[PDB]
């Protein structure tokens, strides 16, 4: 009763021809549509059925709105967002899009739209949190998109040796980097060794200077 | 994450196999999702994100399959500005320039609402410090300082019928820097980087640079064409997990910081030594549990030689004899784990980087954990023996402490029991009394973040996993039905489906299960069928 009816037939608006979705014994959709759109329509209904909370609650913390749902957790993420311009790079990114990834995101949120409208009992998170489902624009995905991958990599390494300089010092805080084993084995080519460059700290010297000026 | 292809002359089949298992934090529900979508123009199976459509990274479309690892490429700057101006004017050169200043809001449930300053230079907008003060670090990233165009490789991908026609489809992919390994039924294998990286100096690699100087400014965009990539390498094998992809003499800046080369090296070896690899065989190696470091700390505490406190000398014997498999069964993997958390907090207050983090320019959410970070490096500082951050501790010291230290810590458990992951879902801490039914079941496992079985950890918090394979896959080229995968909980997102934690068995075992393309077998297997019809 609390979930959303997997059996039957759903109307989808926009529609050209039926859809048939068929799980297997773990649950997972098996999706046959006969065109692209139908096939974009179907995914965004077939992803909203099995995970709707997940998608809105990364969309709100790709928008900056995840600590209505959160509480204060979630603040300071929130603003991180905001001021990266989450909206404004996602809205920029899909009005240069060519015209078959337009289609194809207009098409999945479509999808995703008609569920909310299905008249499906919301999932259980909706009735603790006491919230309705916001509808979709298409340059959404990109934001969740973008949100998943969001500040991964080196910003970290960078940010961390900065706090160690007037800590441990310039020649200290360069060493503070993941180990490489005593020499890395290289991707290309493959089976390749090499041993990777330490910092040059005569070449950073303006950029310790500065920092140690602005941090003290 | 790790990834692996390996050619047609070195598979019990004699076409490609590609495997591996991407590995992120166990948010839930889980970030990957297992779907096959098929229309007139594609068929495809793969992993999908739910609120994005197609399949970015893990599918097959029945001639060629792909899969990524994290390649590691450097795509963020930090810039150290000089405001002027109460923080309205910025350095460029010798001029200094208007500043863009606006106010935003959000709410936030319980509590008051939150206003705050936005504020943005030609670099990006001010993450960390206060622009008034006179100094603040400015973000220029990939990931949002110029027009993104990934989403158009979405559409061309599903057609490519080659590794050469997939890398041509990814052109412009610059949202996340990947390592995307593909292999195809003419039977070649690949590596491309698949990333967009601007050109710019190495020193930019190293910490937040000058935005005044002008020398360290990005100088365009390093060519689609210039980016590292191998199509059916001679010895047959290609291996990405996170590890430096060239060489840092390569003529472009790519990378400063990438994941120590144990897992690239672990799968490596299992692959040199099996040249009639076969699609069953993936799961052994996705399964791995040797740590690279038992030599290191066998050799370390044997020098160091018997300690005076009787439970640390226990612990020491123990470490000594240990064969360094982080299996769910062993007990003394544990106590491997316990003695390296306190060695790593030890080291991390000795050195006042505990500390480091008491600065305004920490504050760029969800913050750095100076043990978190503390804890990749000490190998290398006890390989080489530096104990230059310990202020007049020897590492023997420190060994010898964390061995006292440690010891009080040891609770005996297999490791199994000792890392579980407890799944937390979003809400579980707001609504406490619904923990129980929120939270997914979970299975004791093995592994440590330095296993190809990475399932890591948070050192600061203790040994509990929190992170490791979302997904476990394995493509046998050209005998589609063949090809097997998991996730660590299951399809479902809701709490209550009976597909909410079932495929945790198979992945905590390291077994998977079919990943079916043939339709007329997926239709005499399929156990609820759905119309959706035009309105
Ligand atoms: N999750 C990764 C694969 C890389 C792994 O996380 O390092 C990816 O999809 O980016």
């Amino acid at each position: 009763a609390a979930l959303p009816p997997l059996s039957g037939s759903l109307p989808i608006p926009g529609l050209s021809a039926s859809v048939r979705v068929r799980r297997d014994a773990w649950g997972i959709p098996h999706i046959k549509a006969s065109g692209e759109a139908d096939a974009y329509r179907a995914l965004g209904f077939v992803h909203s059925q099995d995970r709707l909370f997940q998608m809105e609650l990364t969309r709100r913390k790709a928008l900056g709105r995840a600590a209505e749902w959160l509480g204060a957790e979630a603040a300071e993420a929130d603003i991180l967002v905001r001021r990266l311009g989450m909206e404004k790079v996602c809205r920029r990114d899909f009005e240069a899009l060519g015209v078959e990834a337009k289609d194809m995101l207009r098409a999945y949120v479509a999808g995703v739209n008609a569920f909310l409208a299905s008249g499906a009992p919301l999932p259980v998170e909706y009735g603790l949190l006491g919230a309705e489902p916001e509808p979709w624009e298409p340059w959404h995905s990109i934001a969740v998109m973008r949100r998943l991958g969001l500040l991964m990599g080196s910003v970290w390494f960078k940010l961390w040796r900065m706090l160690a300089l007037p800590v441990v010092g310039a020649a200290n805080a360069l060493k503070l980097r993941y180990d490489d084993g005593g020499r890395d084995l290289l991707c290309i080519p493959p089976g390749a060794e090499a041993d990777r460059l330490e910092a040059d700290l005569a070449t950073l010297r303006p950029a310790v200077d500065a920092l140690l000026k602005a941090m003290g | 994450s790790n990834n692996w292809a390996v050619a047609p002359g070195r598979t019990a089949t004699g076409r490609p196999i590609l495997a591996g298992d991407p590995h992120r934090v166990f948010e839930i529900p889980g970030f990957y999702a297992q779907h096959h979508l098929a229309c007139d123009r594609f068929d495809m199976i793969g992993l999908t994100v739910p609120g994005v459509p197609g399949f970015p990274s893990f599918a097959h479309n029945g001639k060629v399959a792909y899969c990524v690892t994290s390649a590691f490429m450097d795509i963020h700057d930090l810039y150290l500005e000089q405001f002027a101006g109460e923080g309205r004017t910025a350095r460029f050169g010798n001029d200094f320039e208007p500043v863009a200043w606006s106010r935003d809001r959000i709410a936030v449930r319980g509590g008051a609402d939150r206003e705050f300053d936005i504020v943005e230079t030609r670099h990006g907008p001010v993450i960390a410090g206060d622009p008034r003060d006179g100094a603040a670090l400015t973000l220029r990233s990939v990931q949002f300082a110029e027009t993104d165009l990934s989403f158009d490789c979405l559409t061309r991908m599903p057609g490519a019928s080659t590794v050469a026609q997939l890398y041509d489809a990814t052109r412009g992919w610059g949202l996340i820097d990947h390592n995307l390994v593909a292999g195809d039924v003419a039977g070649s294998i690949g590596h491309l980087v698949r990333a967009r990286v601007p050109s710019r100096p190495r020193e930019n690699g190293w910490l937040p640079v000058p935005g005044w100087s002008g020398e360290h400014e990005w100088r365009g965009w390093i060519p689609h064409e210039a980016m590292p990539r191998v199509i059916d390498p001679p010895g047959g094998i290609i291996v990405t997990a996170n590890n430096r992809v060239v060489a840092d003499d390569h003529p472009d800046y790519l990378c400063t910081d990438c994941h120590p080369p144990y897992r690239a090296e672990r799968i490596m070896k299992r692959l040199v030594a099996n040249p009639a690899f076969a699609v069953d065989d993936a799961a052994a190696i996705h399964a791995d549990t040797l740590s690279p470091h038992v030599g290191l700390l066998r050799r370390r505490l044997e020098a160091l030689g018997a300690r005076d406190d009787s439970a640390a000398e226990g612990l020491r014997q123990m470490l000594v004899a240990w064969d360094g498999r982080m299996d769910a069964a062993s007990e003394v993997a544990s106590a491997y784990n316990a003695f390296r958390r306190a060695l790593t907090r030890l080291v991390t207050d000795r050195s006042g980087l505990e500390q480091a983090i008491s600065h305004p320019f920490a504050a760029v959410a969800p913050g750095v954990s100076p043990q978190g970070q503390v804890w990749w490096a000490v190998p290398t500082l006890l390989r080489d023996d530096d104990a230059g951050m310990l202020k007049g501790w020897s590492w023997d010291q420190a060994l010898s402490e964390a061995l006292s230290v440690a010891s009080q810590n040891l609770t005996g458990r297999s490791w199994g029991e000792e890392h579980r992951p407890r799944f937390t879902h979003p809400l579980a801490t707001q609504f406490p009394a619904w923990a129980g039914l929120l939270n997914p079941a979970s299975r004791p496992i093995g592994g440590d973040g330095d296993t190809v079985l990475a399932n890591g950890l948070v050192p600061s918090a203790g040994p509990q996993a929190t992170y490791g394979a979302l997904s476990r896959y394995v493509f046998d080229v050209g005998n589609w039905d063949n090809s097997r995968w998991v996730v660590f909980h299951g399809a479902s997102g809701h709490p209550a489906s009976a597909h909410y934690a079932d495929q945790n068995a198979p992945w905590s075992d390291c077994a998977m299960v079919p990943m079916l393309y043939s339709w007329d077998r997926i239709a005499a297997e399929a156990v609820t069928s759905q119309e959706l019809v035009p309105a």
